[PDB]
């Protein structure tokens, strides 16, 4: 498709008319998912009969979503996304605390502080690169906070999240270790987007 | 309103030279109110710094694009790095003039960054056209780890899969690591007589000297690398012969600069009429939001037929690049680097000289050394190939035929163990029968020689999903001519779409079909109710691992059928006619070729049904094989002649 | 679209640069014809990968097409297409003649001659209707001049021409009572620099 503020509005609902499928994965910036799930409800592909799912890329400020957003959207986050700012600071407090001391209970020393702009290091330097590795694999709190070699997080605990009738995001399922525990056994439908009665 | 550009350049001229341009600009135009200004500032050595410059300057100006040159010495990614990533924060487009790494062709990265010059990985294109031109197939793929590297093999590997082809094989040489010679020892084996190299100065140094001490620049091998290999430190140490490119104006800064001015002109002029036109954040500090207009000014900037400029047209693809280009060919013609050929964008023009191959040769060498020594395998099939054991002295025995001709017999070695479980001991025995003297005619009329094995796990091959892993890979006989320990297959294995995707096939020389064996009939085809309603009162199966597997697995109306077959598969094919002339299986379906010969020559057993899948066996070879061709017209000579004829007549009677 | 003077020129541009049809069917005067092409090779709608259809109405003098006429463009026009004007004369007095004449053999008269606007004859003069009447039905020269009631020539032979690389309208295919005979039996497509292209 081709969203955007305003953009141009024709070339999707034709496009979006023809799409012959029960369940939808949608991939697009938040006022671009805002946009989408507009004309999506104007082309009757919103309600019961389609299920979407997105990444966090279309969730924006999950405390509270917009009202463009359809019952039953789907999405994955990470365990954290419930937690408060503080809490999130100690967590990142505490990694960076955890790889230190393993640092310093492997070569017996503290690590070395960083330097500053001037006189950029160029090669990286066999301490640096110690550090590094050191902060990698770091478990804090029953939770495992490994970290991928392009610096994501490798094997999270997951929570699969989702719109409620009452427009706000509960989780519904989690992940832990390749182990799916969803509360419900068949997904429910709800009457939201119902306006022409035929679209149920 | 006045629109302003700005430039971030190193020698301290050319920003003269970029004035002078940008008055001539201005000087010509559909409207002369937006009195075009331009501000410029010279690069600085701390990265920190550069970015603070970019902030004070040309972000603290009213400024609406701008372009970043390198400077002369190679210093590779790390000038542009922070004005892009200073101009992308507010969508202010970023011209690159110099630049050819692809990094910054990753719009993730960098979000509102064009250039007027290809990337190093826009090379492999040109690579695909002469590939193109000299019918070359088999090619090597040696690139560096980094990610210059991935991104010339993902280009290239995706020219390649849009067409119907794949690149033998590709080696990651670690940059600034000794030692490449391995992956040479490996590449050395191969049949691909192509190589293509992707890396730095450096690299493509240490991997020419490495390739003359394994003396592959010799005859027949072909070179072709990029811009950054044949120059520097590299070529140096190049070998004579190779066949690099690089770009005309390449590092012409004067005639990018009035390129991207009248291009910048341009689009500013176009875009004017739909108006809308945000002012810039006018300076980092105070500001937090992205420039409005500025995704559209990308875009209506992308799509500019500028076709006036110094450089030819200037026109951008799907991910801001410079679409077209000219790139001279360059040969090493006694260390002196000669141009042959200039590449219009579409196809190379050859025009004068003659290229020098690093043999020596003046003719065109193919791309590949097809070796006399052929390893080829084979399965034990009753009416086929009859395997029996070899005498102590190395020689099995001796045997005529009622007729009164003599037996051709040759050696094999397969998995007779006594050790239980997989085979771990290969006895060699004598092989003979209808594939065996099919294979001593070609032999003879291909001229080429042969050793024969049979296949370790005694299975025909179908791709199944490897144990502790999510992908599918081949066994069998198909196994081994993929991976590599087999060179050809002659043996009854019949032809089929999933085999033929990464198998090549020979003209069938044996027409037949499948079909049902039962205790000597009541059975008609695989239609009947029994054979739709499995129960345990009629119950059938196939051998593991073969054609029938596959048929039944890819057929959605025979779900049902695989299901059940699935609890009872055997072994082999002749201890399942065993068990079923014993009574402990009801009906064996199989290959017509097989089954009709066991049916006529032990008796006591009935075929039922008429043939339901009706295909040919056929000598498998790897995909693309250059002798493909000579075997199948052999194949067609032996139907034309009496070839077959005999063949059948002498051993399924 | 309005396709008017001196009016709303982005809305037009805006909305053909969302077409993606690989036919394309118009319908307007001769100067909006003009327009909208020019807009449509404005909006990259010209070249090998677009057909245009347009009726008689979007035609004007077949002798000199305009220049923003694409090439490749295809209309239906009836036999009188490419005739001199005395022709057309000679055809037209021959259909009232064969008028008069049939009338002539019928009721063994000619019909009334027309009277004057200084008057209003309301009845419908059954002689002038029975004129009309045979007026309707006439052949001339192995050609079928039928009328429909609706005052407009039914069932003629018609000609389908289009607009070649030279632009002129050659003739492409026939009419011929209900069914069609075309002399291409692929439709040519020539690129923007009119150079013949042929799909792979
Ligand atoms: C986290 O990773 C580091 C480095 O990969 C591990 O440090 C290793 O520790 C063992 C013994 O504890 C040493 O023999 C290795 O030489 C260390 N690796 C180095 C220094 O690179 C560390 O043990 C890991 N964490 C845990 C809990 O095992
Ligand atoms: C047009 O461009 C010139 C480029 O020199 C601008 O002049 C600079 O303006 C900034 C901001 O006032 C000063 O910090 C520089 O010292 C000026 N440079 C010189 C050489 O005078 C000029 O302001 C621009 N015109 C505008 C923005 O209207
Ligand atoms: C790279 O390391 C390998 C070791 O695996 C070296 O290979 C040996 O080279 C010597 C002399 O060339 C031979 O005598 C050995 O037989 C080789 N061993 C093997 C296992 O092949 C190789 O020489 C090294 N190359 C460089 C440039 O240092
Ligand atoms: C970049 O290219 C331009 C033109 O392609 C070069 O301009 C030429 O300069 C020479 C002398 O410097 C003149 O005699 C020519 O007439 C110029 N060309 C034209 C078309 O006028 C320019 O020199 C090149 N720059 C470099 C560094 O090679
Ligand atoms: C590569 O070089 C050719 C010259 O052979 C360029 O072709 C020119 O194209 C422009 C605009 O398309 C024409 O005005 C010239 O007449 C062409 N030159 C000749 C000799 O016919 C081509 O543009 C160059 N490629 C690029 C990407 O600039
Ligand atoms: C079949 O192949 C062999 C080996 O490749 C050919 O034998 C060579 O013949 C050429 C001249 O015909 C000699 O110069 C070589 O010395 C021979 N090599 C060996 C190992 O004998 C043989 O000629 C080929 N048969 C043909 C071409 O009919
Ligand atoms: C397929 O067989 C033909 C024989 O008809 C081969 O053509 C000969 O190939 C040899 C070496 O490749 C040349 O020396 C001869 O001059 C070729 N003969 C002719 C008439 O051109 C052909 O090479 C075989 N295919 C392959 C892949 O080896
Ligand atoms: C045109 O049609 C009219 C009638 O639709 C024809 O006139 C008829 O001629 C037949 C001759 O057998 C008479 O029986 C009818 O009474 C006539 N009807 C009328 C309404 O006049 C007329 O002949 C046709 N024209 C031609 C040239 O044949
Ligand atoms: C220009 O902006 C106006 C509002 O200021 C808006 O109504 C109009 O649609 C815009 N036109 C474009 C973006 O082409
Ligand atoms: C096959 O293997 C058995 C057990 O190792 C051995 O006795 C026999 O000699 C082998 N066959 C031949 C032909 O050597
Ligand atoms: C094969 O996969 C299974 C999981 O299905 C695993 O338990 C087993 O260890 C694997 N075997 C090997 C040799 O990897």
């Amino acid at each position: 498709l081709e969203l955007g503020p305003g953009g141009p509005r024709a070339r999707t609902q034709r496009l979006l008319r023809q799409v012959d499928a029960p369940v939808l994965v949608a991939y697009c910036s938040r006022e671009e998912a805002e946009v989408l799930f507009a004309e999506a409800a104007q082309a009757g592909l919103v309600g019961p009969g389609h299920v979407w799912l997105v990444p966090n890329l279309a969730l924006g400020s999950t405390d509270a979503p917009p009202a463009a957003f359809p019952v039953g959207l789907i999405s994955v986050v990470t365990e954290s996304w419930r937690l408060s700012l503080r809490q999130k600071v100690r967590d990142g407090v505490a990694i960076l605390a955890l790889g230190a001391h393993s640092y310093r209970r492997q070569y017996g020393t503290l690590p070395a502080p960083a330097g500053d702009c001037r006189s950029h290091p160029g090669p990286v330097s066999p301490a640096r690169e110690a550090f590094y590795r050191h902060l990698l694999n770091v478990t804090w709190e029953g939770r495992d906070f490994s970290f991928s070699p392009g610096g994501y997080l490798v094997r999270p605990t997951m929570v699969v999240i989702a719109l409620n009738r009452h427009r706000l995001w509960e989780m519904v399922g989690r992940w832990d270790h390749g182990v799916l525990y969803m509360k419900y056994p068949v997904w429910p439908r709800y009457s939201t987007s119902l306006q022409p009665v035929v679209d149920s | 309103k006045i629109v302003n550009i700005g430039a971030v350049l190193s020698t301290r001229k050319h920003e003269q030279m970029f004035r002078e341009a940008v008055n001539q600009a201005n000087k010509r135009h559909g409207s002369w109110k937006i009195q075009l200004n331009a501000t410029s500032v010279t690069h600085k050595p701390n990265a920190i710094q550069m970015a603070l410059s970019v902030c004070e300057d040309l972000i603290s100006s009213q400024v609406y694009a701008i372009l970043v040159s390198h400077p002369p010495t190679p210093n590779d990614h790390f000038t542009p790095t922070p004005v892009s990533y200073t101009a992308g924060f507010y969508r202010i487009p970023v011209l690159g003039l110099t630049t050819r790494m692809s990094i910054y062709s990753d719009k993730s990265i960098h979000l509102s960054f064009l250039r007027t010059v290809p990337p190093y990985s826009h090379q492999s294109s040109v690579w695909f056209e002469m590939m193109r031109v000299y019918n070359w197939n088999h090619i090597i793929l040696l690139v560096s780890d980094d990610h210059e590297g991935r991104a010339a093999q993902k280009r290239l590997e995706t020219l390649l899969e849009e067409r119907e082809s794949k690149a033998e094989k590709v080696l990651q040489f670690d940059p600034g690591t000794k030692n490449v010679t391995a992956l040479l020892m490996e590449a050395r084996e191969l049949e691909a007589r192509v190589i293509i190299l992707s890396a730095s100065e450096d690299d493509a140094a240490t991997v020419y000297r490495a390739a003359a001490m394994l003396n592959m620049t010799g005859s027949g091998y072909v070179w072709l690398v990029g811009e950054r290999e044949i120059s520097g430190n590299a070529l140096r140490y190049a070998p004579d012969g190779i066949i690099g490119l690089q770009l005309i104006n390449g590092k012409n800064e004067s005639a990018h600069i009035s390129d991207a001015v009248g291009v910048v002109a341009q689009a500013v002029h176009e875009l004017l009429e739909k108006e809308n036109i945000t002012d810039p954040p006018r300076g980092c500090v105070g500001n937090t939001n992205i420039w409005k207009t500025g995704p559209l000014f990308k875009r209506v900037l992308m799509s500019s037929k500028y076709a006036d400029g110094v450089t030819g047209r200037v026109e951008f693809n799907e991910d801001g690049d410079r679409k077209f280009a000219n790139y001279s060919i360059m040969n090493l013609q006694n260390r002196k680097l000669v141009q042959v050929g200039i590449y219009n964008g579409t196809h190379v023009i050859p025009n004068d000289r003659k290229i020098i191959w690093p043999g020596g040769e003046t003719e065109k060498p193919r791309g590949y050394q097809m070796s006399t020594r052929l390893k080829i395998v084979t399965i034990h099939q009753e009416p086929f190939v009859y395997v029996k054991p070899t005498m102590s002295d190395g020689t099995c025995k001796e045997e005529f035929t009622v007729n009164g001709d003599p037996v051709k017999k040759v050696i094999c070695t397969g998995p007779n163990d006594t050790s239980p479980g997989s085979p771990r001991h290969t006895v060699p025995q004598c092989c003979y029968g209808f594939c065996i003297d099919l294979l001593i005619k070609l032999a003879r009329t291909m001229n080429f020689t042969y050793e024969v094995h049979l296949v370790a796990d005694g299975k025909f091959g179908t791709q199944e999903r490897v144990n502790n892993s999510n992908k599918k890979e081949w066994n069998g006989m198909m196994g081994e001519l993929l991976s590599g320990q087999a060179d050809m297959i002659v043996a009854p294995l019949t032809i089929n779409n999933e085999r033929a995707q990464y198998i090549e096939f020979s003209k069938p020389f044996k027409y037949q079909g499948l079909t049902i064996l039962v205790k000597k009939e009541r059975i008609t085809g695989i239609n009947d109710p029994r054979l739709r309603n499995p129960s345990d009162k009629f119950i059938y199966a196939t051998v593991k691992q073969s054609s029938v597997d596959i048929y039944f697995r890819r057929q959605v109306e025979l779900s049902t059928m695989y299901r059940h077959m699935e609890k009872h598969n055997y072994e082999s094919a002749a201890e399942a006619i065993q068990a079923v002339r014993d009574n402990k299986l009801h009906a064996f379906i199989w290959d017509s070729a097989v089954l009709e010969f066991e049916a006529s020559q032990k008796c006591d057993l009935v075929t039922t049904g008429e043939l339901f899948f009706r295909s040919g066996f056929g000598i498998g070879m790897r995909k693309d094989s250059p002798w493909k061709q000579n075997v199948s017209l052999s194949i067609l000579k032996s139907h034309e002649n009496g070839f077959m004829e005999d063949l059948d007549k002498t051993w399924v009677r």
